[PDB]
């Protein structure tokens, strides 16, 4: 079958918070 | 003792430590075991009929110690209970055979089967 | 005499009433609060429960919700593929009577009308005691079935 | 693009003594040697369970349990039949019929709540004018009959006597709410 | 009674209209009183101020309490 | 207007005994719904509010004055309408006291119209003594056959 | 190939009733049906006053009770113009945060134990536990807490919640950690879920996902930073949102903002100003049983209030918090009348259910269960 | 060698949690009702909310009206534009606060 | 409001109000087209149907409302297109431009009855299988028609025989001075 | 240079700006078919040759964004896209132009709202 | 599928579209349901013409149209296992009243 | 009766009716059409409450009480006849049990509820049901007994309709459920005597409808014996035909001598003998059931038929036989 095999590589874990962080 | 057919086994593990604060009418035991650990396993009862127990058996003057809702054991509360009104407990017996269990006025099980009919016949 | 009748009854029941894994039909909140039933503080495994995710092997069903007018027929369907000495617990207002929804075109006023239930949890979200008290009563239920005495007339 | 992003995210990790930590981080699995090791100390630590019929969770004053009429402490129920908790009930569980008895105070022929068309929520406590209807802490009343489990007019629920001592408390703790 | 042989099927614990037509009516100093329940205030019914102008002893009609003036 | 009107509502549920449970009319009333509409939201009257005896108007009309806010609806519609002058607004001040000064029961057919008349519970059906709520009634416009005024 | 996929575990995803067609163990459609948990709840309420209409809210998401309650009550004080006060402002985000963890604590550890990790449910269990000490002791029952009404919050805290809630942010950290530590290192968690599910942005946009499915996909869009709906403005807190959109963002996400949620529990908790629990206006709120007994003026609006209701004006509109599992939004048509007229109930996992098609297409039949368990499909908002 | 960084030491076991059972009323309540100023002023016509609102002007939009208004709409110079909700991610691991809040 | 200049006059028809939401109450007609703008423009850009609500007004003429929210992620911003179709007139359907309509326009002919026109898979979502009637309506009542469902001899069937429940008790509160 | 759009889809496009420049002048060509006393072609006119402007004034993506502040290019460059979406489906089904009844019924009403609910920021 | 029915001519045009449906169909809904039988094809026939026919004088298009598409709803829910099968065998003077009830 | 409804499971119709077999396959339909036109029952079982769980449902919440009850004793027959104003019997046994003899359990029983049924002065309508062709002289015990039943039911209590269902089928019978799972012998099928045996079964649905029909009729069907006889007089084996069109399976009958048959249900007849071990309930080749079997007596006569009660009997070919699809 030629179904999109879920590749288990991706970017490494690098928490993103949204910019409202310090100063909105 | 003598039950290893029980969870009551777990109950008679505790005691161990514990104080017991009170004993109700109906024999149950009431037991505390504070100060050591496991908050909300340092407040339960043995209640006396070893076989044949379930919930319910807790009065209404310890029901309230027992299950943290107030820190007045039942030997405080029996101050307070009502005199002119009171009655004492009656153990859920749900399906214990009839005239134990509860029947509404029209059950037909119910000594008494009210009829409903607003209109008074002739 | 009698008597090894009411010992070998004292042990049917005795099993029945140790291990007694229900099909838990954890249709909405109820089910959430069975999850807690079953969760680390009031132990269901302790009881011997063991809540089955198949209704073939299952000693019970804890029907748990509202029993909507759609599953309904899914809800009789598995609770005709339970081994004969089943009983059913209705968990929660909505599964056992009619409920918040009694008035509820798509609401079955109460599992009563699709299975023969033997003990009805009683309060809308029962506390997860609440549900374990009634499974205790279904114990109570099974210790007063004495089913060999029965089969000897 | 997929396959850039794969290039790229394999060629993040690739100096030596970086490609060896992380070779021996998934052969001798490592990350799940700290999943094993959490579970063990889980398996020897007190265990947060409570065998029930013997001791119970933690409840409140505010726990919404079995419905209780309450009554004044000299006899005479303190349930006037003014049908404010038929009104406010979400799942119309109370059926209130009233008469005015002989002594001429009204009081209600028939006050049924159906504990099984009843959500719990507390409603009835809130909407009675004298807190005539509160809930006992019991949640402990599975029925094995659904008949039994319609509570009758006045008559079932008139057993917050006995929880009287218990709901009493509640209410001389609550009532500062 | 006949009304409380409506619901109370019981007829062995006293019938609340009996509970209530035992306790002795209340003295009282002036020409109206509170009965604002129990004792608690919020513990009780809404306050119902009863007037005292006739001999007779006039019920509080929430909770049955019988007032009368005591002159 | 409306402080007028806050002002006065305040003023009738300043000595008017809190018997809106216990009031037959409890649901369909004058001072309830103008106190939850155009009344304030609070009552400052903190106080011995003054309580007035039930006086026997007879086997239909349940009476309990204290509640009774001395409009004189009733007191003029006795008068009037149903034309027997029996009712009487008795003394005065807040000591005002609204019935038959001798215990008699309004002997007058088309006396039990009051209870409609009256815009607060006091004049009441005594045989609907307190059977059902505003809210539950079920109302059907019918007609009736009793005489054959229809 | 049509497989009449049904709840794999009961009592966890209670009426999913998937119909896959299936190519092999490869899924090319997956038809989920609703209506087996659908109770009459946008007809009931438009036959029960405002107030009898709020407990049906704690019953349409069952595993994130007072964030509904908090969803209408903002519904019924946008037309009743009802300022409410401070302290109720902190109390109703304080419930509505540990709601947010009551719901991440379990539709991540029931995903979790539908993948197939045993013990983090019942870790997360007993977390719940902790916090259902909590709802049962502020207002009464442990799940359906009738507690946040519309006009401010239903009765105020009890002398020693604040001292407990404390006492437990404090051992929260941890829990969260082991939560953590048990699913995020472990390659049987990312392989479970990692490239599961991916939603393009444009695709959690398109079927209107609106929750931890659109901070997945990268979409900067939480109606507490979009729409502060209470001391959320003032409140800090840092919204985590996804880069990949796989299962194992909205994981990430999810175990993020069950960290955030304790940042502003902390926060209400450091500061809740000792302020009146409900409005002010009476005749939205009805008065307290002492206040009710002694004042008349009162008890005509405790009897006004708890038959009559609001009879809220004449509007329509659409109050959407940030509930756990989403932009759940209850638009609200208001006839002038005390009851309500025509209630609807936008509640996601009807948005996000229907994402099931495209988002497990291609994937194995044993994937369908992961998706169903990061969309925190909770039946009885379908 | 695990989630024990001297932080899991806040372990779940409390054992002195809820040391004053709910129903004991050591301290009483108090729970405000009304703000002070509003005790004694009961002026409500100034409070109200629910009806205190400004009548709904439904008024009618013939062709005339719209054509007048597109003639005057000369030119949708910027700041006729609505603005956009710009939110752009950031990495950040515990720097809010240095992970303690 | 900058929606209101560029949208032509035609397609907000009716009505447009400017608070607690805003709304363009407009045709049924012009409906699927005026949801083609407000999405893919670059000033106006929803790209998120939030909500459908079918909305039921016995006393009208076009009984129904069809209540669509929109979000709008760009520019923060939410706009409820409305339009008006009684129990017979099938409306445009908007699941080509927001796929998640399918769904909520399954529910507002399920519920009601306002069916959408080239909706794939336009069928009964919520309600029962048999069912017959439209619930959400006004004039469907509470209890529902034929919706007793028991079991009997035909065993391992429910069948659906006509209701009869413990009478809804509807409580006339509404008081007079509103 | 830019590394990669938060946004998961919206792929970073390196010629942001070159395509940006193609697409508002295909914009601005294709606009010409819609009568000019319509708000729509005043707005499309107006932000597209601002934005067409700052695209050609500016040479990086970033002072693209820095000065035309809509977010990222590419977000803008599927804005301007489902732009000439729009410009060439709204030359089909012509809804320009004002009936000669045009019933609008503006009920403006201004219900005070309390802002502990939702609305927006 | 957009109501072409501007007169009642499109209209009848599809009902006689969802009866040829229909009765091609009845083929399935025998097999599914084993009816093959009990009922007769003249007798399924006949109970789906006396369907159309029972709702014939509608001068209303939309209202057609809407018949149609419930009658649409029927069968897909017939032709699939979506029903069951029991209501299909059953789908297929003031004296003897006064007797019974007063309504 | 005093009917104040309008169709049932809400309605009254004045029937607390005392279904004595309703825990049975012939009582879960009669209960079922007592309970869904809306009227009482109190079914009272004999042993495991599990009896008649099954029919707490089919009843609106008290419609049907069930009811324990011992048969042998009395005092408690009258406590389940309390508040009664129907009685129907369907206290039947097909096989002796060593505990309750052919008598103790179909006629001692039938005259002893009819006669605490007469002391309780009140029972309107008393329903007696034994089987078709239970007339005295059938070589069955269990007919004679039945033919006893009514003759001591009629004279104890006249005015009492005796229903005479012949064999009734329908899912959980004891007639073709015991043919099928004999099936599963490998399609082998006994049928007994050479299916010479001319017998009416009836849907046992129509039965029960009978069985009511004679409760909602006026003063008539009082102590006029009936025949539920039904349509289509079969032949054991032309019965057996039509099993095998509903399960699949391919006619594979045999012939057994009637003397070959009796010798195959010499034992399980020495119920009486066996103490200290209940034997397994004969469902095939049961003695009696055989001694029935040889004369075809089973065919209504000029007696009573379901045409004197307005109601004509379902065939035996499709639903009323579709219980045997489940054996497919
Ligand atoms: C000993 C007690 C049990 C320990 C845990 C058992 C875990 C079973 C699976 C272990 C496994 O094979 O993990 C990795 C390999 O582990 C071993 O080799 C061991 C799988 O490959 P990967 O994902 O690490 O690398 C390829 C990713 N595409
Ligand atoms: N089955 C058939 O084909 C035919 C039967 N009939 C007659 O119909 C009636 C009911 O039939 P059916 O229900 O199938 O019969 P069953 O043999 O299944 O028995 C039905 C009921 O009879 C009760 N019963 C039988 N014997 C006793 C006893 N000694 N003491 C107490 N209760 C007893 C059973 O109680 P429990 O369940 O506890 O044992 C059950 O409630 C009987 O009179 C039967 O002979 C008529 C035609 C033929
Ligand atoms: S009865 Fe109450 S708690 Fe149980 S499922 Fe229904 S609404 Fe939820
Ligand atoms: S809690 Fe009280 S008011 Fe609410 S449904 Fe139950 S009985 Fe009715
Ligand atoms: S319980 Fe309360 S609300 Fe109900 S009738 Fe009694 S006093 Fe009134
Ligand atoms: S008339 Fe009765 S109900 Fe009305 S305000 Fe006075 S006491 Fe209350
Ligand atoms: S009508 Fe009623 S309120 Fe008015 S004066 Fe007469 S008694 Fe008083
Ligand atoms: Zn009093």
């Amino acid at each position: 079958a030629a179904a999109a095999a879920a590749a288990a590589a991706a970017a490494a874990a690098a928490a993103a918070a949204a910019a409202a962080a310090a100063a909105a | 003792r003598c039950l290893p057919d029980g969870n009551l086994l777990q109950t008679k593990i505790h005691n161990i430590g514990a104080t017991l604060v009170g004993v109700d009418k109906f024999g149950n035991k009431y037991y505390q075991k504070l100060g050591d650990t496991q908050y909300g396993r340092h407040r339960w009862v043995e209640y006396a009929s070893k076989d044949r127990y379930n919930a319910s058996q807790v009065p209404a003057e310890w029901h309230g110690w027992l299950h943290f809702i107030t820190d007045h054991t039942g030997d405080e509360l029996l101050s307070l209970k009502p005199k002119r009104y009171g009655l004492e407990h009656k153990e859920n017996f749900s399906g214990e055979g009839d005239a134990y269990i509860y029947h509404s006025k029209g059950h037909t099980l119910n000594p008494g089967q009210k009829n409903w009919t607003r209109y008074q016949s002739w | 005499a009698e008597f090894v009748i009411s010992k070998v009854d004292d042990l049917m029941n005795w099993a029945r009433t140790g291990s007694i894994w229900p099909m838990t039909f954890g249709l909405a909140c109820c089910a959430v609060e069975m999850m807690h039933t079953g969760a680390a503080r009031y132990d269901l495994d302790r009881f011997g429960i063991i809540f089955r995710p198949s209704p073939r092997q299952s000693d019970c069903m804890i029907v748990a919700g509202t029993l909507t007018n759609k599953m309904a027929p899914a809800l009789r369907k598995v609770y005709d593929q339970m081994p004969e000495p089943r009983w059913v617990i209705s968990m929660g207002s909505c599964a056992n009577g009619g409920g918040y929804y009694h008035y509820s075109y798509s609401v079955v006023r109460g599992c009563d009308r699709i299975v023969p239930v033997d003990i009805y949890v009683p309060g809308c979200p029962p506390t997860a005691e609440a549900l374990l008290y009634g499974l205790l009563q279904l114990q109570k239920k099974i210790n007063r079935r004495k089913d060999f005495l029965h089969w000897w007339n | 693009d997929d396959e850039e992003a794969e290039q790229l995210a394999k060629e993040i990790s690739k100096d030596w003594s970086t490609v060896f930590e992380r070779s021996m981080n998934t052969l001798f699995l490592t990350e799940m040697v700290r999943g094993l090791s959490l579970t063990l100390k889980y398996f020897f630590d007190p265990k947060v369970t409570i065998n029930y019929p013997f001791e119970k969770g933690p409840l409140s004053p505010r726990f919404r349990g079995e419905h209780a009429l309450r009554r004044y402490p000299t006899g005479e129920e303190r349930c006037i039949a003014c049908k404010l908790c038929e009104a406010v009930c979400p799942a119309q569980a109370i059926t209130i019929e009233a008469e005015e008895r002989e002594d001429g105070s009204r009081r209600t022929t028939r006050y049924d709540i159906d504990m099984t068309k009843c959500i719990y929520c507390g409603f009835c406590q809130e909407a009675c004018p004298v807190d005539a209807i509160v809930e006992g802490p019991n949640f402990e009343f599975a029925t094995e009959t659904h008949e039994e489990l319609l509570y009758d007019k006045e008559k079932l629920l008139e057993n917050g006597d006995r929880w009287e001592t218990e709901i009493a408390e509640n209410l001389r703790s609550e009532s500062l709410y | 009674g006949n009304h409380t042989a409506k619901w109370m099927q019981d007829r062995s614990k006293k019938s609340p209209m009996e509970l209530i037509s035992e306790v002795p009516p209340i003295k009282v100093d002036g020409r109206i009183v509170a009965c604002e329940g129990d004792t608690n205030p919020a513990l009780g019914h809404p306050i119902e101020f009863i007037c005292l102008d006739l001999n007779e002893p006039a019920i509080c009609k929430y909770c049955g309490l019988r007032y009368v003036q005591d002159h | 207007a409306k402080k007028a009107r806050e002002g006065v509502m305040e003023f009738l549920l300043m000595n008017h005994p809190l018997d809106c449970p216990i009031c037959d009319q409890g649901g369909e009333c004058d001072l309830q719904d103008q106190s939850m509409a155009f009344g304030s939201d609070r009552g400052r009257f903190t106080e011995m509010k003054r309580s007035v005896v039930d006086k026997n108007l007879g086997p239909l009309v349940k009476t309990v004055m204290t509640r009774c806010i001395q409009c004189t609806r009733c007191v003029r519609f006795a008068s009037e309408v149903a034309g027997v002058q029996d009712l009487g607004i008795l003394g005065r001040g807040s000591g005002e006291e609204i019935g038959t000064y001798v215990e008699k029961l309004m002997t007058s057919e088309l006396s039990g119209n009051v209870i409609d008349i009256c815009p607060v519970g006091a004049l009441t059906s005594k045989p609907f003594a307190f059977k059902a709520r505003n809210w539950e009634l079920k109302a059907t416009e019918t007609i009736d056959v009793s005489d054959a005024v229809g | 190939f049509t497989l009449n996929f049904g709840p794999q575990h009961p009592a966890a995803h209670g009426v999913l009733r998937l119909v896959l067609e299936m190519n092999g163990e490869v899924v090319e459609r997956a038809e989920p049906h609703i209506g087996l948990l659908h109770r009459g709840t946008e007809k009931l309420i438009e036959y029960k006053t405002y107030l009898q209409a709020l407990p049906y809210f704690d019953r349409s998401d069952y595993v994130s009770m007072m964030a509904q309650e908090h969803a209408y009550s903002l519904a019924v004080e946008k037309l009743l113009n009802c300022e409410v006060p401070l302290r109720a402002q902190y109390i109703r985000v304080l419930f509505c945060e540990i709601t947010r963890i009551l719901n991440h604590l379990l539709a991540l550890t029931t995903h979790a134990m539908d993948v197939g990790a045993l013990t983090p449910f019942l870790w997360a269990f007993e977390e719940r536990e902790k916090l259902l000490e909590f709802y049962e002791r502020v207002s009464g029952a442990r799940m359906h807490a009738s507690f946040i009404r519309p006009g401010g919050v239903a009765q105020d805290l009890p002398l020693g919640l604040c001292r407990d809630i404390d006492s437990f942010t404090q051992q929260f950290a941890s829990r969260i950690d082991e939560l953590e530590e048990m699913l995020t290192g472990n390659r049987i968690w990312k392989q479970r879920l990692v490239d599961i599910g991916t939603v393009t942005a444009q695709q959690a946009k398109d079927w209107g996902f609106s929750g931890v499915m659109l901070r997945g996909p990268g979409v900067c869009w939480d109606l507490r930073r979009a729409a502060p709906y209470d001391v959320y403005d003032q409140l800090d807190f840092d919204v985590p949102v996804g880069t990949r959109g796989d299962c194992y963002d909205r994981y990430c996400i999810r175990i993020e903002e069950m960290r955030q949620s304790l940042r502003i529990i902390v926060q209400c908790l450091n500061q809740m100003p000792s302020g009146m629990i409900k409005a002010d206006d009476r005749k939205l709120c009805p008065p307290s049983r002492c206040r009710m007994k002694l004042s008349m003026e009162s008890s005509i609006h405790h009897f006004e209030l708890y038959t009559e209701g609001f009879s809220v004006p004449a509007s329509s509109t659409y109050t959407a918090v940030e509930a756990p599992k989403g932009e759940f939004g209850v638009f609200l048509v208001s006839n002038g009348s005390n009851r309500p007229y025509r209630c609807k109930i936008r509640a996601p996992g009807f948005a996000h259910l229907q994402g099931l098609d495209f988002m497990s297409k291609h994937h194995m039949l044993a994937d369908v269960v992961t998706i169903i368990g990061t969309q925190d499909i909770v039946f009885g908002e379908v | 060698p695990c989630a024990h960084p001297e932080y899991l030491e806040a372990v779940p076991k409390a054992t002195e949690y809820r040391l004053r059972c709910p129903a004991t009323i050591d301290e009483e309540a108090i729970v405000p009702s009304s703000d002070p100023e509003t005790v004694y002023n009961i002026v409500y016509h100034g409070r109200d909310q629910r009806r205190n609102r400004p009548p709904i002007r439904r008024y009618v939009l013939t062709k005339d009206n719209v054509v007048q208004m597109m003639n005057e709409k000369k030119s949708f110079d910027v700041s006729d534009f609505p603005k956009v909700y710009l939110t752009t991610v950031e990495e950040d691991l515990d720097t809010r606060g240095g992970g303690y809040e | 409001k900058y929606s209101w200049e560029t949208l032509p006059k035609k397609w907000v028809k009716k009505m447009e109000r400017s608070e607690h939401g805003n709304r363009f109450d407009t045709n049924t007609d012009y409906l699927f087209q005026l949801l083609c703008f407000l999405k893919l423009h670059t000033y106006t850009r929803v790209q998120v149907l939030i909500d459908i609500c079918g909305v039921d007004y016995p006393s009208r003429k076009r009984r129904f409302e069809v209540v669509y929210n929109l979000l709008s992620t760009r520019y923060n911003s939410r706009i409820r297109v409305q339009t008006s179709a009684d129990e017979v007139t099938r409306i445009s359907s908007v699941v080509s431009l927001f796929p998640s309509a399918g769904w909520w326009e399954r529910e507002v002919w399920d519920m009601f009855g306002v069916s959408f026109i080239n909706h794939p898979d336009l069928r009964r979502i919520l309600t029962d299988y048999g069912f017959e009637g439209h619930p959400l309506r006004k004039d469907f009542p509470l209890s529902g028609y034929v919706q007793v469902r028991y079991d009997d001899p035909e065993k391992r069937v429910v069948s659906e025989p006509i209701e009869m429940t413990q009478e809804f008790r509807y409580f006339d509160f509404a008081s007079p001075w509103e | 240079v830019k590394q990669t759009t938060g946004i998961v889809g919206l792929d970073v496009v390196p010629n942001a700006r070159a395509v940006l420049i193609d697409l508002y002048s295909k914009t601005l060509k294709e606009i010409q078919a819609v009568p000019e006393d319509e708000g729509y072609r005043k707005a499309v006119e107006s932000f597209t040759r601002q934005r067409l402007n700052v695209c050609k004034e500016e040479e990086d993506w970033e002072m693209i964004e820095k000065r035309l502040g809509c977010g990222q290019v590419e977000e803008l460059i599927e804005e301007a896209r489902d732009e000439l979406t729009l410009i060439g489906k709204m030359i089909e089904w012509d809804p320009w132009g004002v009936p000669d009844d045009y019933e609008c019924e503006v009920i403006e009403n201004d219900a005070p709202i309390p802002k502990h609910v939702p609305q927006h920021r | 599928v957009p109501p072409n029915s501007a007169n009642l001519t499109e209209a009848r045009r599809r009902v006689f579209d969802f009866f040829r449906a229909a009765c091609r169909s009845i083929p399935t809904i025998m097999d599914i349901y084993n009816l093959q039988d009990v009922v007769a094809p003249s007798q399924l026939r006949y109970a789906i013409s006396a369907q159309i026919r029972n709702n014939a004088h509608i001068t209303d298009p939309k209202v057609i149209d809407l018949l149609i598409f419930k009658g649409m709803e029927e069968l897909t829910d017939i032709v699939d296992h979506a029903k069951q099968r029991h209501h299909i065998i059953g789908q297929y003077d003031f004296l003897k009243n006064f007797y019974t009830s007063n309504y | 009766l005093a009917r104040k409804g309008t169709g049932g499971r809400s309605s009254v119709s004045g029937i607390v009716a005392t279904v004595f077999g309703a825990t049975g396959f012939l009582g879960r339909y009669l209960v079922q059409q007592l309970a869904k036109m809306g009227s009482q029952v109190l079914v009272p079982f004999r042993g495991s409450e599990d009896s008649p769980r099954h029919l707490k449902l089919m009843g609106d919440l008290g419609q049907v009480v069930p009811m324990k009850f011992d048969p042998r004793d009395e005092d408690s027959i009258k406590a389940v006849m309390a508040k009664a104003n129907v009685v129907i019997n369907l206290i039947g046994r097909e096989y002796e049990t060593r505990n309750f003899s052919f008598e103790d359990a179909n006629h001692h029983i039938a005259e002893k509820l009819a006669l605490v049924a007469k002391e309780h002065g009140g029972i309107m309508r008393y329903i007696q049901v034994s089987c078709l062709g239970a007339s005295v002289s059938s070589p069955s015990r269990m007919l004679r007994a039945k033919a006893a039943a009514e003759e001591a039911v009629l004279n104890a209590l006249p005015e009492a309709t005796i229903m005479r269902p012949a064999t009734m089928i329908g899912t959980e019978d004891r007639i073709l459920n015991p043919w099928s799972m004999f099936v599963k012998k490998y399609g082998f099928l006994p049928l007994i005597g050479g299916g010479t045996t001319k017998f009416q079964p009836v849907y046992v649905v129509d039965v029960a409808a009978a069985i009511v029909a004679a409760l909602k009729d006026d003063g008539s069907s009082m102590g006029k014996t009936y025949e539920l006889g039904g349509p289509d007089v079969f032949t054991t084996h032309e019965l057996a035909e039509i099993m095998y069109d509903m399960i699949r399976e391919w006619p594979r009958y045999v012939k057994l001598p009637f003397p070959i048959a009796k010798a195959m249900a010499a034992p399980r007849d020495f119920m009486v003998n066996k103490v200290p071990f209940p034997l397994p309930s004969p469902q095939i080749f049961n003695l009696d059931q055989i001694n029935a079997l040889t004369t075809d007596t089973l065919v209504s006569d000029n007696a009573l038929k379901f045409q004197d009660l307005d109601l004509v009997p379902h065939k035996l070919k499709g639903y009323p036989v579709e219980f045997l699809i489940q054996y497919r």
